């Protein structure tokens, strides 16, 4: 997800703008939804979830607007227990403790019904391995080991009339750890973390710890007040996308693993260099397409220097000359894409993490994809040149393979044509012959998961997107009507509305369209009107 | 004919005063109520019109019931659920609620209730799947709530280096983490560098030990 505020002395307006575009998997219908709700106590426009009411994360209420990114905060433990007991008794200390053991059921359409064991320590209940065996990883999370209280910031938010009166309204928000950037018509901007994180050691960060030891136990709840947050920073600018929010020397544990700092750094720069930013200007940067890595692999395959197989040497020249814009038009972005999927499956069977995943303690749905994962790290292991996981491959090797490899792969397409997203909706694979009318239209795009234009991908499956802006927004503070957004299909949920895939134009373009607050313009624009009346 | 009539006037039970909903040229509700409740009532009718399948089929896979709808896909999610205590944290979470986010979820499912009762043709997913609409309790939202955000972040990173230890080894599988560019640019403050801590593997050594004991 990415986000951006940027002050009143550095906007063609001279109040805030805030933009950015959250970015998740294209389930459908799509997880955000565009609504304005307005009663005596609030007016509000924003994004909404449909089966929850108010607006969690993206609105405006006409003095102050908010919007989040993913901050990344660490909120889950995994615990490595010692059962005893046929798996009824747990480690605590030197005692070991009753175990809670129950049976549940569900069904499941086609097929037999499914019973199964539940089973739960003081940590949480047993995700992964079998408690009988003697070992199983236990989940203690935020997200459900103590009493949640978000839903009360729901109600106080719609009143806050400041960034300082919004962060006070979010107090207790601990359901999802956010990065919520707000800006307001006194013209300040913010970052808060908005999360609840327990206190606990760093090493907890790193893999599943001891639940016996006692040292790694949570020690309370790190203060509302202690959590990272900046109100109108000096140079004017604040930027969240997913990237480490402090510093890991910060006195609390916050985070191990967060998203490489290219997109924070991309919007960055476009923002240092435009200090009379203006509300048109968001869409350029939500649009981005340089990859951080062409230097890296220019420099890599130029060493490595001409290959003997004639189509890989083609491919190599190609990579060489490439200016690394993942635009929907280029063709050799493709073949950027093809050569890094087989380098990344290459690497991922070399190293037997293909493999890694053949363990019972994988099995915590919907599983880890060791290329999925394989594929953030190799930069860094070809920056530094480690090729310590490759067992006696050099990375030149591996370069040189995936370049053969690759090559057979290349199908020419713009990238455009080459990532589309095909929208799948839930049912489409159960009822095949209704694919056609289920499935939303979709637009060829650009971008790769390392564009601020993230629209990623699934490396294991090939290049198709599946993931990227749900929504694209952009708030101009204090000139409400101004302010523009999309989603990637549209209002509608049903198949058949003619608001089912129309706003895919505008977002696959990176254009949006009004996001109207004035009523008496939203009422001479409005093209079906609805009573609902008291029964 | 297969959808649900956007035009007219709906009765809503509970009701204090009318509602008026007004799309624009992409469809999107524009909602004026005159109190809070009316304004909670209206959203949960105005979200059920345009997306009812979506909301019940994350509510069933926040409950654990999404593979009646699924098939076997959907099993193993299903149980993941269950045994996180989806019900029992959502039912716990809204009976501490203060009394205006009570209101205000009693109020949207209200909403959401009267649609099902509207007598609206169900959407098309209902007539392949051959299913009726279940009614709402209010600590529902929270579950879908909770379901959307559900195991995001680090559990992954954690879980994955665990399967790499007797794989590639302790100093291998710590490195297996997203790149940071060679140093991160930091959120706060803003424009901040820093370069972030590698693992300490003298300090994990009890917790590789163990694991490599329980995994071998
Ligand atoms: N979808 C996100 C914004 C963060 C993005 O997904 O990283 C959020 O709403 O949590």
């Amino acid at each position: 997800s990415n986000n951006w505020a940027v002050a009143p002395g550095r906007t063609a307006t001279g109040r805030p703008i805030l933009a950015g575009d959250p970015h998740r998997v294209f389930e459908i219908p799509g997880f955000y939804a565009q609504h304005h709700l307005a009663c005596d106590r609030f007016d509000m426009i924003g994004l909404t979830v449909p089966g929850v009411p108010g607006f969690p994360s993206f609105a405006h209420n006409g003095k102050v607007a908010y919007c989040v990114t993913s901050a990344f905060m660490d909120i889950h433990d995994l615990y490595l227990e010692q059962f005893a007991g046929e798996g009824r008794t747990a480690r605590f200390g030197n005692d070991f403790e009753p175990v809670a053991w129950s049976r549940d059921r569900i069904a499941v359409r086609g097929g037999a019904d499914r019973e199964f064991d539940i089973v739960e320590t003081r940590h949480g209940p047993v995700i992964a391995g079998d408690p009988r065996d003697g070992a199983a990883l236990t989940l203690r999370s935020v997200q459900f080991a103590e009493t949640d209280l978000s839903f009360d910031c729901l109600t106080r938010m719609p009143g806050a009339s400041t960034v300082a009166q919004l962060y006070d309204a979010t107090r207790g928000w601990g359901l999802i750890d956010h990065n919520l950037v707000a800006g307001d018509v006194a013209g300040s901007i913010g970052h808060l973390v908005r999360a609840r994180v327990p206190s606990r050691p760093r090493e907890n960060g790193w893999l599943p710890v001891p639940g016996w030891s006692g040292e790694h136990e949570w020690r309370g709840w790190i203060p509302h007040e202690a959590m990272p947050r900046v109100i109108d920073p000096p140079g004017g600018i604040i930027v969240t996308a997913n990237n480490r929010v402090v510093a890991d020397d910060h006195p609390d544990y916050l985070c191990t693993d967060c998203h490489p700092p290219y997109r924070a750094e991309r919007i960055m720069k476009r923002l240092v260099a435009n200090p009379a930013f203006a509300v048109d200007d968001a869409a350029a940067i939500h649009a981005d397409t340089l990859s951080p890595h062409v230097g890296l692999l220019r420099r890599r395959l130029e060493a490595l220097g001409a290959r003997d197989d004639s189509a890989a040497e083609g491919l190599r020249q190609m990579l060489v000359a490439w200016d690394g814009r993942m635009d929907a038009a280029s063709e050799v972005a493709s073949a950027y894409n093809a050569f890094r999927r087989a380098l990344t499956r290459l690497v991922t069977d070399r190293s037997g993490l293909e493999q890694a995943i053949s363990h019972p303690f994988a099995a915590v749905a919907p599983g880890v994809s060791p290329q999925g994962q394989v594929w953030w790290a190799v930069p860094t292991l070809l920056r530094d040149d480690d090729a310590g996981m490759l067992k006696g491959w050099s990375w030149d090797q591996a370069l040189s393979e995936a370049l053969s490899v690759a090559s057979q792969n290349l199908t020419g397409r713009s990238w455009g044509e080459e990532h589309r997203p095909r929208f799948t909706h839930p049912l489409a694979t159960q009822f095949p012959a209704w694919a056609g009318l289920l499935n939303p239209a979709s637009r060829p795009i650009g971008g790769d998961g390392d564009t601020v234009l993230a629209n990623g991908l699934v490396p294991s499956a090939g290049p198709q997107a599946t993931y990227g802006a749900l929504s694209r927004y952009v708030f101009d503070v204090g000139n409400w009507d101004n302010s523009r957004w999309v989603v990637f299909h549209g209002a509608s949920g049903h198949p058949a509305s003619a608001h089912y895939a129309d706003q895919n134009a505008p977002w696959s373009d990176c254009a949006m369209v009004p996001m109207l607050y004035s009523w008496d313009r939203i009422a001479a624009e409005a093209v079906t009107s609805q009573e609902l009346v008291p029964a | 004919a297969a959808l649900p009539p956007l035009s007219g006037s709906l009765p809503i039970p509970g009701l204090s005063a009318s509602v008026r909903v007004r799309r624009d040229a992409w469809g999107i509700p524009h909602i004026k109520a005159s109190g809070e409740a009316d304004a909670y009532r209206a959203l949960g009718f105005v979200h059920s019109q345009d997306r009812l399948f979506q909301m019940e089929l994350t509510r069933r896979k926040a409950l654990g019931r999404a593979a009646e709808w699924l098939g076997a896909e959907a099993a193993e999610a299903d149980i993941l659920v269950r045994r996180l205590g989806m019900e029992k944290v959502c039912r716990r979470d809204f009976e501490a609620l203060g009394v205006e986010a009570k209101d205000m979820l009693r109020a949207y499912v209200a909403g959401v209730n009267a649609f099902l009762a509207s007598g609206a043709p169900l959407p098309v997913e209902y007539g392949l799947l051959g299913a009726e609409p279940e009614p709402w309790e209010p600590w529902h939202s929270i579950a879908v709530m909770r379901r959307l955000g559900l195991l995001m972040g680090s559990v992954w990173f954690k879980l994955w280096r665990m399967l790499a230890l007797p794989v590639v080894g302790a100093a291998n599988a710590l490195k297996l983490r997203y790149d940071d560019g060679g140093r991160d640019l930091l959120c706060i403050p803003p424009g901040a560098e820093a370069d972030r801590l590698e693992a300490d593997l003298a300090t994990l050594r009890p917790a590789v030990d163990a694991l490599l004991k329980a995994m071998g």
